[PDB]
């Protein structure tokens, strides 16, 4: 009842001898391979702790030092980053002229000819493009010379190394107890105002004291040698008042709050800062003051050792209705005992998270000279996609993972949870139909519009010109937002970002940076394709997840496990049946979504936002405005999209691009390779090896480890996992090469 | 105090009771409509229902199909709302003669919600849906007509 | 009781949920009109002959006389013709 | 002429008729 | 010591020492003898 | 010699508050199952068509749309808890048939009273050509 | 679809549309005569074999014949 | 129904009855193995076809052999 500090002392000794055994955490596994499958096998259940054992103490000192060894890495990749932007980086150059500059932080050894992939990237410097946006973020926060990123690369490694060891400690030395696992209360207070407000907190603290100074002094045109290092800013303050008046108040203001005095370099301006197109750094200083206070307050709520705060089990326990009976009690036992169940909430909110990142650094850019990046930005947003899009896959499956193996009504039910199973079946019914409905009535008006087009009656389409579906209700919102600014927004100055406000358009180094979306009959079609792709997502996953435990196919579903192949070629055929294959499945449709997703950005950006502006103010996008006519048409996504803006890809051969030439038809290659894994069965090929087998018995050369061809769920792993590769790989090679050349 | 219940009482039928399945609003209003008037002629109940769909029918036909803004002919578009009655005439025609038999009984149940045994329906017999595809089809000519028959002083003619 | 060997259409669940079983409600004479005007259309066989030998030929007669103001197949090309790549 | 009879013939009215014939077969019992 | 020196004789270990020292011989080969089609020395 | 016990209708059924999994039209016109057991106290047990029931206390009897969903549950009533269990089919007609156990002992245990169905006198291997059996209604599985 | 998603997902599917149709009023009147089921497992790769091929043949023809006869030569 | 089949080669584990979700297996007094024990099949028509009985047979080759055949409503495994 009283939250303390509780560890055990040396649990597990640190030896090498179970290094040299493998498989030696699983029972059956560590008595060494009979046949192939064997070697799979370790690798499959190489992560799944609560497979390997039932003490739940155990598993959770194991996924401890699993989150300090993936935060060692993390960091290590961080020191990596800062080290090749200080060794092997032209970041000095980009500063001084961050419009014509190519950011490359790669360059490429001479040995069979990949010298040429060593580009002309401007500033005397022939190496790879960047598009991760590190030196955007360098110069927002004030590094100047490369020896800040040489301090902070061997920091990075200091602290990669500090959680490699606390890694080793807290599982081999100082292993946690299980009640301390589960002070959630604590753990959410410490997460909430220590590591969420005190960051922002520390970061706000950092933009007031180098980022805002040095960022003035940049966008003046100072040249960085000639900067004061930003230390200088912390001793003499007339340095920060000739810049920031306010400064030389000393903290004044804040204690007595006459806290209008910092409206100088704490402001609520909006918009973005037309020298570098990037938002005000007041503004997002201003921000992180906020985000820490908010922060620091929301991590009081959940009670400790002193009485006040909240209990979490008391306000689950008080939210029940007429409709769900006992709602929400037991949840908190559930919560606090399952591992999956957890990792399927945070899976899926840290995804949900990434594609709103995603959409929010693309709308509102945080950096200097990022929006004027094209490379760079659509990197971003499609990177950021893929990630979320996948976490969302891996939260479907975490929750299968939690039903076939957690669950148990008699002994942690949960009434909301049993409601739903009680009528799973209408649940996916429904969303079926919506799936047929969302369907029929997004795509097929592609294919109407096809059809129209082809057979000489354009006016008989789906058109900004002739039968109009123009989406008023995302017009009237981007509207409202742009009014807002003086009515229901008096503090601020300009829109919250320049895609509402109607004219403001922002421009860097005679490339735009930002201007008001246009919304129309394409718009509206592709946005419901978006909705139906995304149906069809959660039907699978939902679907897979609810029915993980019984069925009127399969009645002891649950029995035969979380991941497995079928249950014979009875009733019909049982293939696929798993939630593991449902999961497989969604691998599949998520993937189908995320890249409609990212070539209708890719499409709107380079025709109605992304071009040249003239000095009288023409301004000429990269394809001539030729979404609302050519992207309402099946043939006109493979035409005036594909067939057009692959020519970057197709041709780059003989110049620094060229590397995305190849990885385009290997992304090709292995993409249609999955193919032979996602069509077959693991019969004809075992039945292939049998007689390559013969032959090699025939000549003394049979190994011990007799051949087996894949198991059907690892058949199906491949087929998804190359699929996928393929895929994005292939769209990888596309964009960058496409954007890095019209650029 | 709960809202959901098993259907009729009966936790094992797969079903449940809603505000949407089991609610005096819901079970007048189904109760009411001619396909759930389980005594009545269902010549009658094919008229009706026929007559409101051949009228709905023609609005779509006409204010989508190809006609539609070449004012000469596009009021006539009815004609296709009418083709299509004749075609679902033909879909509940074909039905019938593969679901129910000449010398068949009523495969409608003959029971009541309260246990009570009832006289079964007659649209499940071969002559009942003989009379309601009969039914359907005069009363959908004769609501794609009379709705053809109206034309002017409307929004949206 | 709800098992009962005796009634398995109680123990099935096999019920009229929405049935009224309520008198009519259509008056007379209208019913009369309806069951005298709909009467040929109630023999299935003759009513499945009738719509499709009667919607055929209907079907026939309007697309044997249609117009070139209303289908561009009948108009035809108004235009010249073009001139093929290499041919005619 | 007799395209604007033939067509509809074969596209419309040959497969309503084979299409519910060959349902009255399919569906049909002994 | 003894169950150091046998994880890594394990076969991934021994595969990317085996193949690393592989990598870099085949590319100080075409580094004092880049390109070559043929075999020159008859 | 065993005796087969009798459906006694008006048992009691477990405590549930319905589920979508529960019989349709096949068992008002083609048929449904019906599985019985003792039980010694109130408990919870999760159904094989949905989500969780309470197990009255003495004789439980419990309708399904499937023989599978009866042995699964009743496979799990002998493992999970350490209770008998019968079930039957029921047609309806109201005739009853009684399937498992269908000695009164396990199926899994060798009883004197069976008969044997459908056991080959001979080794797998030693089935015969398809050709040799061609234009006949035999497989050369059957003899 | 056909070669890459199988069976048993389909089949639970069609049981949770079976249950929809039974329970919607109205549509319940109408009663089919053939229980709804998946395709089977040789059924699906033969379908999807015949969607392959006559994608196949139908896009080379396609391309065939308009990149040629669009230049004749 | 599917047609299911034992041959003499059992060895009487009775591991073919465990594993039948539909009780279709049986186990009868034989005299051919040690266990005193043959495998039979007298409720085919309940036989789903999973073949949960031959991936359980350690005799090689299997002793019980699943011949799928004719479908039914009880072995497609429809609860509708
Ligand atoms: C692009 C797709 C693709 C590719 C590359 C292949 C490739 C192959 N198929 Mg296959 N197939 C495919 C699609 C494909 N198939 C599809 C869609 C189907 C329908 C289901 C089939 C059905 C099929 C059948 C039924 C059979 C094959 C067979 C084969 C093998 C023939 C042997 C050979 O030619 O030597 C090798 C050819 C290659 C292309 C190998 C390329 C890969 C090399 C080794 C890369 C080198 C590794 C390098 C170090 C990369 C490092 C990777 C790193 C991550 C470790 C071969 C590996 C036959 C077979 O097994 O042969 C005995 C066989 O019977 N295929
Ligand atoms: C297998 C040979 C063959 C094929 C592929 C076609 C194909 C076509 N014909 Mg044609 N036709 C054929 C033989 C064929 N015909 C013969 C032998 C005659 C009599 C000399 C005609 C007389 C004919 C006329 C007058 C017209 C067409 C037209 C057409 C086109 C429209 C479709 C149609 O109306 O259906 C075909 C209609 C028919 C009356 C032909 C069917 C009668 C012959 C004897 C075939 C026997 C059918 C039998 C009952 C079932 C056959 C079994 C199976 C092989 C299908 C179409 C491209 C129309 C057109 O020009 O489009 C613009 C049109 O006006 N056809
Ligand atoms: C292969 C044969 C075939 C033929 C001959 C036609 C012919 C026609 N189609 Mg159709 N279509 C076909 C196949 C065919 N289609 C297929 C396979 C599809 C699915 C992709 C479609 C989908 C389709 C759509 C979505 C539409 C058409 C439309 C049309 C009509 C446009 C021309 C017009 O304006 O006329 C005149 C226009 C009228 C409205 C007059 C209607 C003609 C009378 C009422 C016919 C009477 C029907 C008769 C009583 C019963 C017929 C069935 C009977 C044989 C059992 C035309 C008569 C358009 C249409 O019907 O307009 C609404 C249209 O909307 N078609
Ligand atoms: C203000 C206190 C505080 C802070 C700052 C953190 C911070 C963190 N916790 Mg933590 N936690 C706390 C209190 C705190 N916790 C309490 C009271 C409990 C319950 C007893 C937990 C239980 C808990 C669990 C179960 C887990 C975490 C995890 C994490 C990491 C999440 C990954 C991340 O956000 O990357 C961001 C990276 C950084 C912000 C770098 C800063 C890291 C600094 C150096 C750590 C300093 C905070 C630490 C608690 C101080 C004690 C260390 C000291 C004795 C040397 C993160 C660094 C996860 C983890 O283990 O990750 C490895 C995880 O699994 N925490
Ligand atoms: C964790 C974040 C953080 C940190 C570490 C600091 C640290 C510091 N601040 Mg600062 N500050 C912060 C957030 C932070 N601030 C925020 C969010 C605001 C906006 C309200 C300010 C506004 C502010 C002002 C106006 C001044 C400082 C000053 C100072 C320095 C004086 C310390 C001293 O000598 O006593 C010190 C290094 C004073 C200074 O510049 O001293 C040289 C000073 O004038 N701060
Ligand atoms: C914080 C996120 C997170 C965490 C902690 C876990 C944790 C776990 N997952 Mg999970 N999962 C996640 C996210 C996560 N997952 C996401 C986002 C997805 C969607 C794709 C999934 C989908 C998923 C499935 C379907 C399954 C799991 C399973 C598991 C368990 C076993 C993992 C294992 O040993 O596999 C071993 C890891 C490997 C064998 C490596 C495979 C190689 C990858 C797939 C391809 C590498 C490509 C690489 C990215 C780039 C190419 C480089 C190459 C050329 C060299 C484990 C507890 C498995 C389980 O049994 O559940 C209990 C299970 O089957 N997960
Ligand atoms: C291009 C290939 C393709 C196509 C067309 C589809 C289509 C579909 N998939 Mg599928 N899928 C595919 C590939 C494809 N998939 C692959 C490769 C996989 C393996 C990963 C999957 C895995 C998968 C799963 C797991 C699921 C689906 C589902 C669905 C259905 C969603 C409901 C819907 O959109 O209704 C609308 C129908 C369409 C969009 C198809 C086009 C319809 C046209 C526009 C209308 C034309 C009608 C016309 C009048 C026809 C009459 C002509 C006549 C003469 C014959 C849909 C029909 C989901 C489902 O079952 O539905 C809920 C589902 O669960 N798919
Ligand atoms: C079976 C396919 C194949 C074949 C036959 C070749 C053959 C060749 N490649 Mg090539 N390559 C391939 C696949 C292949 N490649 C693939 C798939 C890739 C993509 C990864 C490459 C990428 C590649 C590059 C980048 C280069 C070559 C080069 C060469 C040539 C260099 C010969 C050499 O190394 O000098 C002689 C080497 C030896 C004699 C070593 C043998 C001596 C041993 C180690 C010791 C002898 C002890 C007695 C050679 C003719 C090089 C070239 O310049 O082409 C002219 C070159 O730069 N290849
Ligand atoms: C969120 C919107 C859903 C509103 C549910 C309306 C709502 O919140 O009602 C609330 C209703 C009542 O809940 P209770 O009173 O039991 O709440 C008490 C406790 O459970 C909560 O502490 O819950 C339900 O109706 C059960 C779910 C059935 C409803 C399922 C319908 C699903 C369709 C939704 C999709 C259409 C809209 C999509 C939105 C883009
Ligand atoms: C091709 C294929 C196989 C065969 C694929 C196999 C056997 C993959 C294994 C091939 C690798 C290359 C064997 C590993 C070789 C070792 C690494 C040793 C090599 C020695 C050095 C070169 C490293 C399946 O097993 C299968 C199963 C189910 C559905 C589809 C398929 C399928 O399509
Ligand atoms: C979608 C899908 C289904 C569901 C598909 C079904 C139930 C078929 C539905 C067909 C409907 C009736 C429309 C078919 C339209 C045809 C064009 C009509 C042709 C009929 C004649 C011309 C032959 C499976 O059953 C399946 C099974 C195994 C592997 C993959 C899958 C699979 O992908």
């Amino acid at each position: 009842p009283e939250v303390k500090i509780l560890v055990d002392r040396d649990p597990i000794k640190t030896s090498f001898e179970q290094w040299a055994k493998p498989g030696h955490f699983s029972r059956t596994i560590a008595k060494g391979p009979d046949t192939t499958t064997w070697i799979w096998n370790l690798h499959a259940d190489a992560h799944d702790f609560d497979s390997h054992t039932s003490d739940l103490e155990e598993i959770s000192r194991k996924v401890f030092s699993a989150h300090f060894g993936q935060l060692s890495i993390i960091f290590l990749w961080l020191s990596g980053m800062y080290f090749h932007g200080a060794r092997f980086s032209n970041y000095e150059a980009w500063l001084n002229d961050p419009t014509h500059i190519r950011p490359s932080a790669q360059v490429v050894w001479p040995i069979v000819g990949q010298e040429i992939l060593n580009g002309d990237v401007g500033g005397g410097f022939r190496g790879i493009q960047i598009t991760s946006g590190f030196f955007q973020i360098w110069r927002a926060s004030g590094i100047t010379s490369e020896l800040q990123l040489y301090c902070t690369a061997i920091g990075a490694l200091v602290f990669a190394a500090l959680m490699l060891f606390a890694g080793w400690f807290h599982y081999h030395k100082a292993a946690p107890k299980l009640v301390w696992f589960q002070d959630v209360e604590s753990m959410l207070n410490h997460h909430l105002a220590g590591l969420l407000g005190l960051g922002s907190l520390s970061w706000a603290g950092h933009q007031v004291h180098v980022s805002l100074p040095i960022n003035q002094f940049l966008n003046a045109g100072v040249d960085p040698k000639e900067i004061p290092l930003p230390h200088e800013f912390i001793l003499n303050r007339d340095l920060l008042a000739q810049l920031y008046p306010s400064f030389a108040e000393g903290a004044t203001p804040f204690f007595t709050l006459n806290w209008s005095k910092y409206a100088d370099f704490l402001t609520f301006r909006g918009g973005l800062d037309p020298l570098t197109g990037g938002l005000w750094l007041t503004d997002i200083a201003h921000h992180h003051l906020a985000i820490a206070i908010l922060f620091l307050i929301a991590g009081h709520m959940y009670r400790t050792n002193w009485g006040i705060g909240h209990g979490i089990k008391d306000i689950l326990e008080a939210h029940k209705g007429p409709f769900t009976g006992q709602g929400h009690k037991g949840l908190y036992e559930i919560l606090t005992t399952s591992w999956h169940a957890q990792l399927s909430i945070n899976l899926a909110m840290l995804g949900s998270l990434t594609i709103i990142v995603a959409h929010h650094m693309y709308a509102m850019p945080p950096y200097p000279y990022l929006a004027t990046d094209y490379g760079t930005q659509l990197s971003l947003f499609t990177h950021h996609m893929w990630i979320g899009g996948f976490l969302i896959v891996g939260a479907a499956a975490h929750a299968a993972i939690f039903m076939v193996r957690d669950y148990d009504p008699t002994t942690r039910y949960n009434d909301l949870l049993d409601r739903v199973l009680r009528h799973r079946d209408a649940i996916i019914s429904h969303l079926n139909w919506v799936c047929i409905f969302l369907g029929f009535h997004s795509f097929g008006l592609y294919i109407h519009n096809d059809t129209m087009s082809a057979l000489g009656r354009p006016q008989d389409m789906f058109s900004d010109t002739a039968i109009q579906l123009q989406p008023v209700f995302a017009q009237w919102i981007q509207n409202t937002h742009a009014l807002a600014p003086g009515t229901t927004a008096p503090g601020a100055t300009t829109s919250t970002s320049l895609t509402w406000g109607g004219g403001d358009l922002v421009s860097v180094g005679g490339k735009v940076a930002l201007l008001p979306i246009p919304l129309g009959t394409a718009d509206f079609l592709v946005h419901h394709i978006h909705a139906f792709t995304i149906h069809v997502t959660v039907l699978i996953l939902l679907k897979g997840v609810l029915f993980a435990r019984s069925s009127r196919l399969i009645p002891d579903k649950a029995n035969l496990g979380f991941r497995f192949p079928c249950d014979g070629p009875g009733r019909g055929g049982t293939c696929q049946v798993s939630a593991w294959d449902h999961v497989f499945l969604g691998l599949f449709w998520m993937y189908n979504a995320i890249s409609v997703v990212i070539f209708h950005f890719s499409w709107k950006m380079q025709s109605d936002v992304w071009g040249s502006i003239n000095d009288q103010g023409v301004v000429t996008h990269i394809t001539g405005g030729n979404f609302a006519q050519s992207s309402i048409t099946i043939n006109g996504w493979l035409r005036d999209f594909l067939w057009a803006q692959a020519s970057q890809v197709i041709q780059s051969y003989g110049s620094s691009l060229s590397a995305y030439g190849l990885f385009f038809l290997g992304a090709h290659f292995v993409w249609a390779f999955s193919l032979m894994f996602l069509f077959s069965g693991r019969g004809y090929w075992q039945e292939l090896i049998e007689s390559i087998v013969w032959a090699h018995n025939k000549l003394k050369v049979a190994p011990a480890t007799q051949p087996r061809a894949l198991s059907i769920v690892q058949g199906r792993a491949v087929g998804v996992t190359h699929y996928l590769l393929g895929g994005i790989a292939t769209t990888w090679a596309f964009f960058l090469a496409r954007i890095i050349a019209v650029g | 105090y709960q809202v959901v219940q098993p259907i009729n009482g009966d936790p094992f039928i797969g079903s449940l009771e809603t505000p949407v399945t089991s609610s005096p609003l819901v079970a007048w209003y189904l109760s009411n409509l001619p396909g759930y008037r389980t005594a009545v002629n269902p010549l009658l109940r094919g008229i009706e229902v026929g007559l409101a769909h051949g009228f709905l029918l023609v609005g779509p036909f006409v204010k989508a199909g190809p006609l539609r803004n070449t004012e000469i002919a596009g009021q006539a578009g009815s004609l296709a709302a009418g083709g299509l009655v004749v075609i679902l005439s033909i879909c509940l025609t074909i039905y019938g003669i593969s679901s129910f038999n000449e010398g068949d009984p009523s495969t409608a149940p003959s029971l009541t919600l309260t246990g009570r045994k009832k006289q079964p329906d007659q649209l499940q017999t071969a002559d009942g849906w003989a009379k309601f595809t009969g039914g359907f089809f005069f009363g959908g000519i004769s609501g794609v007509i009379w709705a053809f028959f109206l034309l002017y002083v409307l929004d949206l003619p | 009781v709800y098992f009962d060997l005796e009634d398995l259409g109680n123990t099935t669940g096999q019920w009229d949920l929405y049935g009224s079983d309520a008198p009519s409600p259509y008056n007379s004479l209208q019913s009369k009109f309806f069951e005298t005007f709909a009467a040929p259309f109630t023999k299935r066989g003759l009513l499945l002959k009738f719509l499709i030998l009667g919607g055929g030929s209907t079907l026939a007669y309007f697309s044997a006389t249609a117009s070139g103001d209303i289908l561009p197949i009948k108009k035809g090309p108004q235009l010249p013709p073009q001139l093929g790549p290499r041919l005619g | 002429n007799l395209p604007s009879l033939f067509v509809p013939l074969v596209g419309l009215l040959f497969p309503a008729v084979a299409m519910a014939s060959l349902f009255l077969h399919v569906e049909k019992r002994l | 010591m003894r169950d150091l020196k046998t994880y890594l004789s394990v076969a991934p270990v021994a595969s990317t020492l085996w193949f690393a020292a592989l990598a870099g011989l085949l590319i100080e080969i075409n580094r004092f003898f880049p390109d070559a089609l043929t075999f020159p020395f008859f | 010699g065993f005796t087969p016990p009798e459906l006694d209708p008006n048992t009691p059924s477990p405590i549930f508050g319905g589920s979508t999994g529960g019989l349709l039209r096949k068992a008002q016109v083609e048929e449904f199952y019906v599985i019985t057991w003792e039980s010694p106290k109130e408990q919870i047990f999760e159904m094989p068509t949905g989500g969780a029931a309470i197990m009255r206390e003495g004789p439980n009897l419990l309708k399904l749309a499937r023989k599978e969903q009866c042995l699964a549950l009743g496979t799990r009533l002998r493992s999970k808890y350490k209770i008998k269990y019968q079930f039957y089919r029921v047609f309806p007609s109201g005739e009853v048939q009684y399937l498992h156990p269908k000695d009164g002992v396990y199926p899994e245990k060798v009883n004197p009273g069976r008969q044997g169905v459908g056991v080959n006198f001979r080794s797998i291997g030693k089935n015969v050509s398809p050709i040799e059996v061609k234009f006949t209604g035999k497989q050369p599985y059957d003899l | 679809m056909f070669l890459i998603s199988w069976r048993g997902y389909w089949q639970e599917l069609i049981e949770t549309l079976a249950w929809a149709h039974e329970r919607t009023p109205l549509a319940n009147l109408i009663r089919w005569r053939d229980k709804p089921v998946a395709l089977s497992i040789v059924q699906a790769r033969l379908v999807g074999l015949v969607h392959f091929s006559v994608g196949y043949i139908f896009t080379y023809a396609a391309f065939l014949i308009a990149s040629t006869s669009g230049k004749f030569g | 129904s599917h047609s299911v089949k034992i041959y003499d080669t059992c060895i009487g584990c009775t591991q073919c009855v465990r594993a039948c979700p539909t009780d279709v297996l049986e186990m009868i007094p034989w005299g051919g193995c040690k266990a005193k024990q043959i495998a039979s099949a007298p409720r085919t028509e309940d036989c789903v076809g999973c073949k949960r009985c031959e991936s359980a047979c350690p005799t090689d080759f299997l002793s019980v052999r699943v011949y799928l055949w004719h479908e039914t409503t009880r072995s497609m495994g429809l609860a509708y």
